RNA sequence: GGGCACCACCAGGAGUGGAGCCUGCGGCUUAAUUUGACUCAACACGGGGAAACUCACCAGGUCCAGACACAAUAAGGAUUGACAGAUUGAGAGCUCUUUCUUGAUUUUGUGGGUGGUGGUGCAUGGCCGUUCUUAGUUGGUGGAGUGAUUUGUCUGCUUAAUUGCGAUAACGAACGAGACCUUAACCUACUAAAUAGGGUUGCUGGCACUUGCCGGUUGACUCUUCUUAGAGGGACUAUCGGUUUCAAGCCGAUGGAAGUUUGAGGCAAUAACAGGUCUGUGAUGCCCUUAGACGUUCUGGGCCGCACGCGCGCUACACUGACGGAGCCAGCGAGUACAACCUUGGCCGAGAGGUCUGGGUAAUCUUGUGAAACUCCGUCGUGCUGGGGAUAGAGCAUUGUAAUUAUUGCUCUUCAACGAGGAAUUCCUAGUAAGCGCAAGUCAUCAGCUUGCGUUGAUUACGUCCCUGCCCUUUGUACACACCGC
RNA sequence: CCAGGAUGCCUAGUGGCAGCCCCACAAUAUCCAGGAAGCCCUCUCUGCGGCUUUUCAGAUUAGGUAGUCGAAAAACCUUUACCUGCUAC
């Protein structure tokens, strides 16, 4: 057979940078809750917006926002 | 449904072939030989010839039922329109496929091959073949391949007396060292063939003549 | 010495080899122009006419399809997903920009599989090819040998044939050949038909105009010759003549549809070959490989490149023609409902091809596939000419996602080589050869290919061992891996 | 690769529908047998296949030996030959 080419640069699947008990949401009083950012208009509450410099999206609908918030 | 008649026929044939193949694959332990398909209105009768009929059956409708279900799944039929039956084979030794299967099984088990072949031949003879032949091909010891032929009686090679008379049976056998190719030809006796001619085309048996007494006067015998 | 064969030659035909062009295969070239196979038995073969797919090759990227076992994270996430533009060949989240999703699938290891048009056909199966479709092969007694063995299985003559007749330590047998089977031929003899064809007659069109001629209509009635295709017969070398130990047979006349094994095939023994195929194969041993794969999968190419060799092929070198009209006749087939098949009939278009409509799942419709080569009357007359059609340029079409490295078709234009091809060598013996087209196969689209089909239809043998091969016999053999020997 | 200059019988032909109208058959020698491109060859304008090599390998296959092929610098214009592979109830 013919020899393999060998440029060098390999690309692996990203490990994702997992993070839980994320700093979204808050509570001040104790009794009631204070939501941070916002929930989805398309789907029901529980899902939360992605916040960037005048650009939003959500993951349950893979990524489908446009309007600011 | 509703196609060119010839095309339909072809399709049916293909289906049958597939079924046969499946049976060969699956009913190895059971010692399957051949299928018989009767396509009437509503119901379709799938008859199965195997050695271990009981095994095929299971325990009053189980394995057979499963098979039926599988068939239905394959070919878009409904429950009721397929009917399987597992029947015995009238004389196993006259069958060729069955013999081949048996041989394969023996090989798998681990028996002296030549001896096994001889035994098979003997069995065939007992059953009542005019003659039979077994070829076992491959690496029967050593790396170099050999063919091993074991035969008894007559063996018609040429002509139409082959499709009519000789049942053939090929079957590969997988082992640790490699593959063994088993072929079996069983020349059924003409008298017990039923379908087609009951005798060879070249043989001309002449009946024995009957004696008479000449003269004994002119005479008469009136009523 | 004796056989046999148009894969041998005679007697002839058609040729190929030359010409151009197709296509195989070398050689070179190229990232890569994937590979298998080289006397017959490699070279239009791999059903291999590659536009991607196919595909194995190259440049590049994607994906896990890493089964299962066992631990490291075990939700303070295992890993799954992810629009936006840069990114990217690129509306490949391929990612690095991102900060949202996903919930224990996984995943990180370690046993363990799995896939591979990776390797090895000189590790195998099966299938195929070839010795060989030649006439060869075997054993049971019995005889000859201590024996391996031998005879049978053979001087002769026959036959396509170890086919027979004969002669005979051989007798009777089996396989192979033959028989067999399928098809191709005959049936005014049967069984049959508005899915096959006719006859009378109704209505009905035209004629001559007497009653007669051609028609068109599934209007009626009836038939089975042609049709089909069921069951049977029929050919057995039959009758006669010679010829041959008056045998096997062969040769000639007669009749007969048939007298070449009636023609053509299908199958086709023993023993084999280091023949081919591990690129048909969830046929497979072992090796290799085995998560940036030699797995897969996308994307763009490539098998098609050209100083040049050979191999199948087509087109022509014209006057037995060319071109126009006109005449006008086959047989094998094949053909869709979950697809897009064959596609008449009507209109548009010089064409190709478009359109509307049908008919057909098919002796019904395409289809009488009114195929060509042919036949008739005219135009050019033996000039590289109107022979010949290559290379060329342009446009018009179609197939498909994609046509440049013209896919193919059509339209105009360009008009090259080649005045029957040297040494060589192929094929052939009758509905054959050669010509001619059709036909399916592959097929979205492409025929110069192929398996068949019919149409037109000859010349010359009907022998021989000169060559070539093969077969036997007798001989010789320091060979037995067997002359590529020793 | 070449061509005829003239001493001459030529001969105003013989055949096939002679007729002019085409076909074929008939005219010794030739004297020269001569000219043009190519012509054994040697230096140049200084060519691409040798020289060794060192790196490897393609492989050549059933296995192996000896040679050969492929990518990198220096003067000169073959992939074959040969060794070795297998047995009874
Ligand atoms: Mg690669
Ligand atoms: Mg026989
Ligand atoms: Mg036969
Ligand atoms: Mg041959
Ligand atoms: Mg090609
Ligand atoms: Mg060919
Ligand atoms: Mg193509
Ligand atoms: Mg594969
Ligand atoms: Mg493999
Ligand atoms: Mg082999
Ligand atoms: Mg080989
Ligand atoms: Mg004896
Ligand atoms: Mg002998
Ligand atoms: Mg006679
Ligand atoms: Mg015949
Ligand atoms: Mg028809
Ligand atoms: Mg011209
Ligand atoms: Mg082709
Ligand atoms: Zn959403």
């Amino acid at each position: 057979k013919k020899v393999y080419t060998t440029p060098k640069k390999i690309r692996h699947k990203h490990k994702k940078v997992k993070l839980a008990v994320l700093n979204y949401y808050k509570v001040d009083d104790e009794g009631k809750v204070a939501k941070l950012r916002k929930e989805c208009p398309n789907c029901g509450p529980g899902i939360f917006l992605a916040n960037h410099g005048d650009r939003f999206y959500c993951g349950k609908c893979h990524s489908t926002f446009a309007t600011q918030k | 449904a509703i196609i060119s008649k010839k095309r339909k026929l072809v399709a049916d044939g293909v289906f049958y072939a597939e079924l046969n193949e499946f049976f060969t694959r699956e009913l190895a332990e059971e010692g399957y030989s051949g299928v018989e398909v009767r396509v009437t209105p509503t119901k379709t009768e799938i008859i199965i010839r195997a050695t271990k009929v009981q095994d095929v059956v299971g325990e009053n409708g189980r394995r057979i039922n499963e098979l039926t279900l599988l068939i239905e799944k394959r070919f878009k039929y409904k429950r009721g329109t397929i009917a399987l039956y597992a029947e015995r084979v009238h004389d196993r030794g006259l069958s060729a496929v069955a013999q081949a299967e048996s041989m394969k099984f023996k090989l798998l088990n681990g028996l002296a091959i030549r001896r096994a072949a001889y035994g098979v031949v003997r069995y065939v003879m007992e059953s009542g073949a005019k003659g039979c032949e077994v070829v076992i091909s491959g690496k029967l010891r050593a790396a170099r391949a050999k063919s091993m032929k074991f035969a008894d009686g007559f063996l018609i090679h040429s002509g139409q007396p082959v499709n009519d008379f000789i049942e053939t049976a090929t079957r590969h056998v997988l082992l640790r060292q490699g593959v063994l190719g088993i072929k079996v030809k069983i020349m059924k006796d003409p008298s017990r063939n039923t379908s087609g001619p009951k005798a060879l085309p070249d043989a001309v048996t002449i009946i024995e003549p009957k004696e008479e007494e000449p003269v004994l006067e002119p005479s008469v015998k009136d009523y």
